[PDB]
Order: structure tokens, then C-alpha cells, then sequence
């Protein structure tokens, strides 16, 4: 009743510069949910009001409904799916089989599109020549992220980095850090023609050209995103839902608890401690 | 009732108990034997719901369904005819009874060993009452070459 | 070397019908990821694909990128927000801090989807009026599901209900189980203000009827999807953009440790244990 | 300054009637951390100070360790502990991969605990004859949480509930449910 | 500790820093561990098993609590929070 009548003052936490939930419309970033239905913008357009508060141009949107499209499901081999697998076995539910894939995204999975950005985009803010580049990542150990594959090499592409590749040059304006990556690219299929740009080294450096190349980014909030861990939010957001699609189907066809046989464990215990 | 073919290389089962390894080891043979289609149809395990088990039809998986009641085992399936029951020795006699009364059923093989003289002598009278075919208590069971395997009969491969 | 000269076989574990990875195409639920980006299905339609296997019309891949729009972020001040802006305050990361919040879309919160669905859709095939179902569901005491809401009211209405009631009367042929839970709500608000159907609720029966009303679902594989809990994915996959852009914020303000007044707190301790 | 001079008023939420921390002494459920100490009481002691906010009798206590001993470690094929090794794996940190671990403890893995409580107490306080109850059970159609191991048997016994139930006999009086459980 | 405490006289040693320093002591001191693997411990993280598997008792403590006070959802009011928007995006 003081606060309401206005006379207490009390200091107030929790910042938050986004989602003003409160009054009678929901608003977002700045713009109402109406807007953001009629002016037509998709999860992209929400995803540049939720993440970044910014009205994100139409191409750069549906860039990232891309992004969000091919970084989805990647195989029940790899180690999230895998552990969401083992929840979803052992009778858990939605949110901690999801969860408990979620928590193996750092840096061995899912940490290629964050360091294949900070690496392309600290080596070409640093004025190095791509063979530069390339022999520099070469006398310091530290192989290139975003580079390589297993089979999909050269006259032979990876069909889901292509269409990103065609979307990005048919669509962006003034697109020099993807140029510079496709130099390095080019420079390190000499050696194995299997170091082809990754889709995790495609996306990484394509979002850093689009915040730092298009508009209402300058430059310095287009590299605060980047330290923060935009990709890494932009590589968990598309996961979750070949997560949860692994989750609902090892639900549906009923499988059972998972033992992981002694066969393939092999105890190197010591003698008596 | 008693008829003179009871399996044939068109014979179809239905396993009364979670006995993978002897459901495997028909479909090795039923693979071996040169036949075109399974002898197993689908699996009953009380404990659990239904769901299917993946078996090994030769080099390559097929599925096999596990139900828990009967009665959806046998609405279903009705290409079966013979019903293998590898219950315990004080389960047998109520899953007979249960499974004798249907209709596709025309043999059943109690794989049981220590059954009651009693139940087994009320068992032999709704047998023979009703028609069908039983190669009951302390038995392995049967083996027609080239056709049809109940069980474990014989060993491995 | 046995199994590819192939004389060994091993049973497999681990069926998943889903996202088939080798080979020299990313191949997602039957469909070719260079089909996906053809037959221009956006977030929704791969949605489709990964959770339901079935390819969805066109009015539902865009009902479901209505969905995960609306059930973004809802403001910080509901208790998965919070924990992840504690966690972004506590300064973890963006896995254990979308996680920590994630880890509170139970019942309570956001878990109504589900609950919402398997009430109002076991009572309309048990086919009773709404004013007796009401009166059951306070008879037993219990709570109808995905018909409260604490801060909305009917003189206070969230707008994103309306959103997708406007989408679903057109695009939808034959939804009659909204129509049933707008009575049910309309029966409740004459009683309580507070009590308005949520869009937690909404998007339960509007998803029931999108897949008992539109194809591809004949009646087992519609509650299936409902029994096993493909309706809290949606809450859970819309809501990460909101918890992803809370911690993308918190680390953006530079905000420090959480500590929660003692003067909000009232420790009830024994007398001497 | 309203409210220190005492003039306001607060609703104030979060009642936790365990642990207040405020005052010159960590005072756990009434008993301060000194007090903790010098009775010497484990942690078992404090489990039933934080959780059960009762200071439980010196045998309990010792249960209660006992429970947390063999509880631990059980081979790293089982579930969680696999999932810990695949969160390890990629490298993440303790609090994610022991996290990521925990996140499988449900029903079908550490859910038969809670299970096998309920289970054997309202076959108990509703009373039944345990050969009734093994019956009920079978006519049903589901297993009994508590009973099982596919390696021991009556032969050779399991030798981590040999332990405990030794320990139970030989330190609990009364115990009527242990009895009825052993009679299943 | 007594070099530090004369300028505040609040900087005591602290629990969370006594419990590490004594733990490295334990460690490096007590047999059994040689010097490569009682300062490898440190670096991988033996010190933060310790803060989580103690501070699990007091967070299953505080959810049986409120489990058993039988309160209700939180909901965090709005004078709390002081909402920072852009203008109008
Ligand atoms: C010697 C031999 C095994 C090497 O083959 P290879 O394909 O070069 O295998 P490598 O692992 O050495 O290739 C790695 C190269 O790619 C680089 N590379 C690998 N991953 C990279 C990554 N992510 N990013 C950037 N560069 C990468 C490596 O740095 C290295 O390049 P470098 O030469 O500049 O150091 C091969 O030449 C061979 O097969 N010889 C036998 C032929 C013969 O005589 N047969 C008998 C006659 S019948
Ligand atoms: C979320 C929720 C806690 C908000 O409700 P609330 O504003 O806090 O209402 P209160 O619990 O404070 O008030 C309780 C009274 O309203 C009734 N009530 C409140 N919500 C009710 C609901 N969904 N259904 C039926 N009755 C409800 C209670 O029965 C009680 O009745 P009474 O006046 O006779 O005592 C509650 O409505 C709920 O659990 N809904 C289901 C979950 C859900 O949909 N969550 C999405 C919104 S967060």
C-alpha cells in the first residue's frame, strides 16, 4: 500500500531489458505481440527481439530459421543425443531427458560454433593474410575449428553447408568474413581434401558477418554477443528440438533401461588401496 | 480334435514367457530350415505392456511384439496355432486353463517341470475335452527338421 | 574386421526411428534436409518432422511457429526466469543456466500443456456439459489444468490467447474442443476473475484438435503423442528463446551475485532440537 | 530506514524452518553448529538435523551413514553414472556432469527406494499376509520393487544387505516392517 | 590472515577458505599422494566435489522443507524488478 500510494523508494533488482510482461499487451524488446504477429517476422524476427532487442532485417531472420533448421537433429550417436537417450531409457521425462543431454554442451560438443568464430574473427581483426593464418594455427599445435569433416571432402560437399553457403551469398550485404574463411578453406584443401568448411564453422562465421555486417549492430555489440555466447545459445536453441524429438521417440517405441554391457568397460582398478 | 499335422513350414507360434534367447534360437532355425516366414508371431509377459523385441532373422532385425494379456495376443494374431507356455511350475496350470479355451490355439507345449499330478490330471481332462494337442510336463519339448522347433529342443546352432 | 567382413553378429540397442546421419545426406524423419529447404518447411515443419514423423500441412508448420512465438518469454518475474536469471547472475553459462531454469517446467509452471490436453479431451470423449465438469473437477478438488492464471485476469487478458484463437477459427476445420474449453472458461470467470483459460491450455486443446482434426494421426498415434508428452515439448522448446535471452541479458548488464533479502524470509525454526 | 525505525510492514515468503544463518552461531534445525560438534554427531547427525529437523538417537545416525556408504558407487555401467562419464567426457565440469548424472535418478534407476517404502507400507498398514501380498502382487501383474539380484540368491547372500541387516538387528529395537519384509 | 586483518579488522581467514587451504595441506602434507597428483587433484576439481556434495544436505534439506510446509508457487512481484525496455523496437 506505501509503494502504491508512493512514498517507500526501495531499490529494485533484476535489470531485465526485455519482455515487459506487464500492462495489457505482451510486449517484447520494444515492439507489442501484435506487431510482431502482423509484421509478419518469424521465431528469427523473435529471436532478434528476445536475444538481441533489435528489429533484425528479413533476410537476417529467416538466416537464422536457417540456422535453427541445420543445426537441429545431428544423429543419436553423438553425446547429448546420447545422453538424452539414456534419460528418455530410463523412464525420466521431457525436461530432464532434455536437460540432461543439454548439459553436455560446452566446449568438445557443440563448442565449434563459438570457436570457430572467436578464432576466424580474432585472425582477421589482427590483419593476417590466410596462409598466415593457416601456418600460425599450425606452429602453436591448435588445429582450426570449423575445419574438417570425415568423408564429405571436395566435389563432394556437405549439401547442408551449401545451403547455407547459396542463402548467404544470394542474400547478405558485404559478406568479408565468410570470404575469409572460404580463403582459408581453400588454402587448407591443398593439404587433405577432406578439411572442407563445417557447418559449425560456416555458421559461426556467417553470424559474425551478419551482426557485424548488417544493420543497428555497431561493432562493439556486433563481438559483445560473440564473447557472451549468442552462437553457443544459437547452437543449444537448435538442438533442443532434435533433443526433445529423441526424447519423444525413444518414449514411443518403448524401450527399456540401459545396462551398457561389461563387454565394453574394462576395470583397470588398482591392487588392494 | 488330436490332428495329425501339428507343425508344419506354415506353422505359427505364440511364446508364454520373456524367453528371448529360446525365441532366437527358433528363429535361427526357422532361418537355417530354408523357410520363408518366422514361426513365431508375438510374445505374452504379464509383468510388463506390450512393446515389440528385436530378434535376428538371419543376417538382418525383424521385430517381435510382447503383449501383456492374452486376449489382445490372440485378437490380433489369429494365423497362430500352437501356443509354447515356458512358465514356472505354479503358473502353468491357470495359464493352460486360460489359453486352452480360445479358439486359434490347436497345440499347446507346457515346458514345466514339477507339476502337480492333480493339475496336470484336470489339465489332460479339459485337453481332451476341448481337443487340443498337449506335449506337456518335464519335457523340452519337440523338433520337426526342417519345419518347426518348440523351444530349445535339440541346443544351439 | 568380422563385422565388416560380416560373420559376427550384434543386437543393437538404441532403435531411433529418427534423423538417419550416415550416408551422403543428412536425411531428418523420411525426408532430405535439401527436400526440407526446398519444400521451404520452416522450424515448424521440421518440428514436424523430428518429433511426430509425419509431414505436416501448412497450416499446422505454421500454427506450431505460432506456438513456439507465443510461448517465448512471458517477462522475469515467473519462476523459470528467475532461476535462470540467478543462475546468469551467479555467472555460469548459457547450458546451466537456461538448464537451472528449465528445471521448473513441472505442473505448476508451464507443465499444463500436457494436463490441459488429457482433462479437457477425457472429458469430451466421456462427453458431459462444462457446468458438470466443472462441478466434478471442484468436487474431487482438484485443480482444472490450463484454466488459472495468477496475475491475468478477464479485466487484465493476456493478449497471446487471442493471437491463436484468431488463427485457429480460420486456418483449423473442425476444432470443437476449443470451443468446449472456452465454455468451460467463460463457466469459471463468471465465478473468479482470475481464473482465464491460459494459453498453456490454448495451445493443449488447439493442439489436440490440430491432430485429431487435420491427417496423418488416425486415433492411437493422436494420443500417443498426447500420453507421451509432446505438448509440454512445445512450452519447453518455445520457452528456451525467452530463458536464452534472459541469460544473454544478465550477461549484458553485468549484473552481480543474487543474495535475497533477510527481511523476505521469516525463518519458522523448533526451539531447541 | 521505514522499516528500521519500524514503520512499515512486509509479507515476507520463503518460511524454511531448517537453517538460519543469521546471529553469531550457523544454528542448524534449533541446534547450533558448536553444539553439533561437540556431541559429535556425523553426518548423519546432520542429515537428520537439515531434512528431518529431529535430533535422531546415535544408532540412527549411524544407519543413516551406513545407507549413504552403500548407496555410493555401483559400477559405472548403470545409467547415471554412465551419463556422468559422457558429460566427463566432453569435458564439461563437475557440477554439469554430476548434474547431468543425477538427472537419470528417477523410477526406473534409485526410484525402487521410495517405491519399496510405499509399497511395503500400505501392504502392511492395510494389513495383508505376505502370502496374500505376493499373490495380490502376481494377480495385479507388477513386481515388487524391494525383491530381486539376478547374481545372489539364498545360497551366497549379497553381502551390502548383509551388512545392513545385521546392522538393523543387532541396533534397532522394534522393527516390525523389516520382519514382514523378510517374511515376502 | 594476520597480515590482512590489520586493515579491515572484518578480513578474517574464511570457512571457504579454510576448508581449501587445510584440503591442499591435507593433500600435499598426509602420505599417500606423492606432489604431482595432490596439486593435480586441485586443478581438476577435487575441491569443488567437496562444496557440492556437502551443500547437497542442505538443499535436499531445503526442499523437503518446503515440500513439507506445503507452499505454493513463486511468482516474484513486479516491484522488484524495474523493467529497462528500448523505446520501441
Ligand atoms: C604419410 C601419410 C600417411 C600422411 O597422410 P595425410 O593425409 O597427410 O595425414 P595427416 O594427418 O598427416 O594430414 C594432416 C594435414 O592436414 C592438417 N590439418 C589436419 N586437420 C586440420 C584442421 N582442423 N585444420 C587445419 N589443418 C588441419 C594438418 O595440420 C596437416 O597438415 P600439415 O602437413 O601442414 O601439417 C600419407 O602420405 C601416406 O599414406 N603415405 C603412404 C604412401 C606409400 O608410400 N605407400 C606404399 C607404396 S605402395
Ligand atoms: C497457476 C495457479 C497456481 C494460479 O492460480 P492462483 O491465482 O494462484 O489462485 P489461488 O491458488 O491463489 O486461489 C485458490 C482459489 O482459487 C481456486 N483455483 C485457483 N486456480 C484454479 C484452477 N486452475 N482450477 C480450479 N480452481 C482454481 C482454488 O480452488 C481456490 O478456490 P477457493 O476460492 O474456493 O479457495 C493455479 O491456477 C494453477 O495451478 N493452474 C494450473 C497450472 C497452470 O495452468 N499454469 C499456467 C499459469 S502459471
Amino acid at each position: 500500500w506505501a509503494r502504491e500510494l508512493g512514498l517507500i523508494r526501495k531499490p529494485a533488482s533484476f535489470m531485465t531489458s526485455i519482455c515487459d510482461e506487464r500492462g495489457q499487451e505482451l510486449i517484447y524488446a520494444g515492439m507489442p505481440i501484435t506487431e510482431v504477429f502482423k509484421e509478419e517476422m518469424g521465431i528469427g524476427g523473435v529471436l532478434g527481439l528476445l536475444w538481441f532487442q533489435k528489429r533484425l532485417p528479413k533476410y537476417s531472420c529467416q538466416f537464422i530459421e536457417m540456422c535453427l533448421m541445420v543445426t537441429a537433429d545431428h544423429g543419436p550417436a553423438v553425446s547429448g543425443a546420447h545422453n538424452t537417450i539414456i534419460c528418455a531409457r530410463a523412464g525420466k521425462d521431457l525436461v530432464s531427458s532434455l536437460t540432461s543431454g543439454l548439459l553436455t554442451i560446452g566446449d568438445r560438443f557443440g563448442g565449434a560454433l563459438d570457436a570457430a568464430a572467436k578464432m576466424f574473427s580474432k585472425a582477421f581483426d589482427s590483419g593476417i593474410i590466410p596462409m598466415e593464418f593457416v601456418n600460425k594455427m599450425k606452429k602453436e599445435g591448435k588445429l582450426i575449428m570449423g575445419i574438417g569433416h570425415r568423408v564429405k571432402s571436395i566435389n563432394n560437399p556437405d549439401m547442408r553447408v551449401q545451403i547455407l553457403k547459396d542463402y548467404v551469398r544470394q542474400h547478405f550485404p558485404a559478406t568479408p568474413l565468410l570470404d575469409y574463411a572460404l580463403e582459408v578453406e581453400k588454402i587448407t584443401t591443398s593439404k587433405k581434401p577432406n578439411l572442407i568448411l563445417n557447418v559449425d564453422g560456416l555458421i559461426g562465421v556467417a553470424f559474425v558477418d551478419m551482426l557485424r555486417n548488417c544493420g543497428s549492430f555497431t561493432r562493439e555489440e556486433a563481438d559483445e554477443y560473440i564473447d557472451i555466447g549468442a552462437l553457443n545459445g544459437i547452437f543449444v536453441l537448435g538442438r533442443s528440438m532434435g533433443f526433445i524429438g529423441h526424447y519423444l521417440d525413444q518414449k514411443r517405441l518403448k524401450q527399456g533401461l540401459y545396462r551398457h554391457p561389461w563387454d565394453d568397460i574394462s576395470y583397470v582398478l588398482p591392487e588392494h588401496m | 480334435g488330436k490332428s495329425t499335422t501339428l507343425f508344419s513350414r506354415h506353422t505359427k507360434a505364440i511364446v508364454w514367457g520373456m524367453q528371448t534367447r529360446a525365441v532366437q534360437g527358433m528363429l535361427d532355425f526357422d532361418y537355417v530350415c530354408s523357410r520363408d516366414e518366422p514361426s513365431v508371431a508375438a510374445m505374452v509377459y504379464p509383468f510388463t505392456g506390450d512393446h515389440k523385441q528385436k530378434f535376428y532373422w538371419g543376417h538382418k532385425e525383424i521385430l517381435i511384439p510382447v503383449f501383456k494379456n492374452m486376449a489382445d495376443a490372440m485378437r490380433k494374431h489369429p494365423e497362430v496355432d500352437v501356443l509354447i507356455n515356458f512358465a514356472s511350475l505354479r503358473s502353468a496350470y491357470d495359464s493352460t486353463m486360460e489359453t486352452m479355451n480360445y479358439a486359434q490355439i490347436r497345440t499347446i507345449a507346457i515346458i514345466a517341470e514339477g507339476i502337480p499330478e492333480a493339475l496336470t490330471r484336470k489339465l489332460i481332462k479339459k485337453a481332451d475335452q476341448k481337443g487340443v494337442t498337449i506335449i506337456g510336463p518335464a519335457t523340452v519339448g519337440g523338433i520337426k527338421p526342417g519345419c518347426f522347433k518348440i523351444g530349445n529342443t535339440g541346443g544351439m546352432l
